[PDB]
């Protein structure tokens, strides 16, 4: 299953953060709009993609910028179905339960913000920001989106920018 | 003096009131195990309740 | 199943409160936070844990405190689901019939305060304060919570400080 | 013998006195009520004994206490019968003449005051309460009582507390 | 020979510092009068020795007492040559450079205090009071004394009790 995920993460056009050769994040373009962590410095791994103007929202520090319609053919799929139970991303497997996001002790850390979390049809439903250390496992900081349309950011108490 | 003597009685038994009260709505807002108790102090709204 | 449940119990921090070296009772952290009965005398057996200050709840005979977060990284799982049947606790099974838990005679005595009620899954589904000799059985007073937040505590008529 | 003697010290309700962690002597119950000497601090390892509320003879430097009758069901038997010959108690042994109790040298420190002897059936003669260095031996300081009930404490000049 | 080594400070009377059943640190006796580092609090585990009043030195945090001369008769053994090289003690070998003394991490915490560090031929030549996390291995805060009998300190900047 990890090894389709990744596929299909590099298959879908998505580039990290570099800055001074330093990959420092991970960006990432869902409903044919690019997105990109604010407290996140440097530029995108695509020429094209970097000469779009992004917006900031400081509420979230999160960045959008508009992508053109021939570079939208092909973008991630989002869904609202978010039922409990485990999902996939970048390093392995996250827990969801209680509306939260928990993967095991050890995965994650910073430079890791962007990275989408997928469920078992390939669609996103939630976007990985930060961490907090959690004894046994981690709690990530994500967002998340309702049916209604509603932006709905989980940050645990004195979660780190990872 | 007397009235300032009833009033000061009054004071008092309505800050005992007061007190026993609290004590009454932190009855619910005891551990309750969640780590979770908005809705209680949403409704009840007792003193220094829900912040949202 | 029992022998899950001791070893579910022993794996999650669980501490007995010892008083001149006898065991006067438990207590266990669930949601995230400490509890332990307000009549049981004693410190928990957790230096770390024995260095948070606890709240006292006269009305229930119990007592809460804050527990670190990187501590509440595993603690009890709670539900709300509580269909009659049987669970199952340190002490063997107990039986749910009527809203009341009642279990066998000789089953429990002074020093089993603390103890939770596990189902299937292994959440907790009640507390075990105390109880009261019913002849055949015992039946054990305890605190329940309903799927709206709303503590109960069942408490049977001259029942015993167990 | 002594493992009967043992046994019968277990099985019959015998608690030492623990202070700090330490056991600073012994307490048993005969003839339905409890005795501690008065010259050992703490309490007696019984929480529903230790409920009980002694008094205070400095004459012997013993105390006396009032046991429930429920309580008072199993005790030890004393007896008056105490011929020449020779008794077994705790720490093997003793070897009663001239109306004096004495055990080999090296048996019996401080923290054995409390200690009974008993019979070839089981009962209780005499009470060690202190001891002093007799050469091979080391003649112990005891009460023991008469067919008439009269109480007489044989004390060797310069017994220390044991 | 670490075997020896524990035989030996088993074989002379040293005995920990107990308080309230937990062993908060140790003390011995070398020539012939005993040591207690002042930090560590509690009563020494021997009656006789307890019976002996202490002496207080705030400088280096450790006390001192008389032992009785029959008492003296076996104490560790002082030496004042110490050259550079490896030394043992109760948790393993102890490497001595540059006039410091230094442990591989993770060997040594709270309640070791007092243990000495001896030579090939059985003799003391530091006492081990507290130390520091130093990466790849430990650094001890330890006690020496040179030929000309002056007492020097070691203590490294910033050193926890241990």
């Amino acid at each position: 299953k990890r090894q389709r995920m990744v596929m299909k993460l590099e298959s879908d056009k998505t580039f990290p953060i570099m800055l001074e050769g330093k990959i420092n994040g991970y960006a990432c373009v869902v409903g044919g709009k690019l997105f990109r962590p604010m407290h996140v410095e440097g530029k995108i791994d695509n020429d094209v993609l970097a000469a779009l103007k992004t917006k900031k929202a400081s509420k979230y520090d999160l960045e959008y910028a508009d992508v053109p319609q021939n570079m939208r053919a092909d973008t991630f799929k989002y869904t609202h179905e978010k039922p409990q139970g485990y999902y996939s991303w970048h390093h392995g497997a996250v827990q969801y339960e209680n509306g939260r996001f928990t993967v095991p002790k050890g995965v994650g850390a910073k430079g890791d913000s962007g990275r989408p979390i997928l469920d078992n049809q390939g669609r996103v439903v939630a976007i990985v920001l930060g961490g907090v250390n959690e004894g046994s496992r981690t709690a990530l900081s994500v967002v998340m989106w309702n049916e209604k349309g509603v932006t709905v950011k989980y940050t645990p108490e004195n979660c780190e920018q990872w | 003096s007397i009235c300032a003597a009833i009033a000061t009685v009054s004071v008092a038994a309505s800050t005992w009131l007061f007190c026993r009260s609290r004590v009454a709505c932190l009855t619910p807002y005891r551990l309750t195990p969640n780590a979770r108790i908005p809705f209680c102090l949403a409704v009840l709204c007792c003193a220094r309740t829900a912040r949202a």
